[PDB]
Formats: structure tokens, C-alpha cells, sequence
């Protein structure tokens, strides 16, 4: 945004957007996948006690 | 819904200024276009006129 006029800035901007999100993306689907086994050791520990 | 017709003279070499993102004496203090411009710019010489 320094470096750039407004017209190029917002193509180089669009792929630090588009890889940024990409990567919010990555780790979210990761982590739901995560919490998903965590409620599984939860409710055997439950069921334990 | 509406249409605009804007008209004037400008030297050959400050005709490819009249664009959008355009820098330049003309675009930055004569005729500046929006970024997301949606007319058309139409020019000719008139060195005979």
C-alpha cells in the first residue's frame, strides 16, 4: 500500500487475501475436526467417572 | 438509467490518460475516471480542425 498506485496495489493485495483465508480455512477445518475428537476422549472420560 | 457525455481536446500523447487508474497532468488534474469506470472512451485527431 506503500509501494503500489491503488489499481496494481489491489491485485497484490487479492493474493495475500486469497492465501490469508486460504490458511484461516486450514487451521478452522483442522481444529472442528480436533474438537470432534476431544468430545469423543470427553464423553468416554464422562462415562468413565 | 442515465448516460453522460463528456468532451474535450487534449494533445495525441495525453490521450492514453483518460483511463481509469490513470496517472498523468491530465488524469491527476484535468479528467480523472473512477476505478470502476463503466463508460467508454472514444478519441480522434483533429489536427485539421
Amino acid at each position: 500500500l506503500s509501494r503500489l498506485d491503488k489499481v496494481e496495489a489491489e491485485v497484490q493485495i487479492d493474493r495475500l487475501i486469497t492465501g490469508r483465508l486460504q490458511s484461516l480455512q486450514t487451521y478452522v477445518t483442522q481444529q472442528l475436526i480436533r474438537a470432534a475428537e476431544i468430545r469423543a476422549s470427553a464423553n468416554l472420560a464422562a462415562t468413565k467417572m | 438509467t442515465n448516460v453522460y457525455a463528456d468532451s474535450f481536446v487534449i494533445r495525441g500523447d495525453e490521450v492514453r490518460q483518460i483511463a481509469p487508474g490513470q496517472t498523468g497532468k491530465i488524469a491527476d488534474y484535468n479528467y480523472k475516471l473512477p476505478d470502476d469506470f463503466t463508460g467508454c472512451v472514444i478519441a480522434w485527431n483533429s489536427n485539421n480542425l
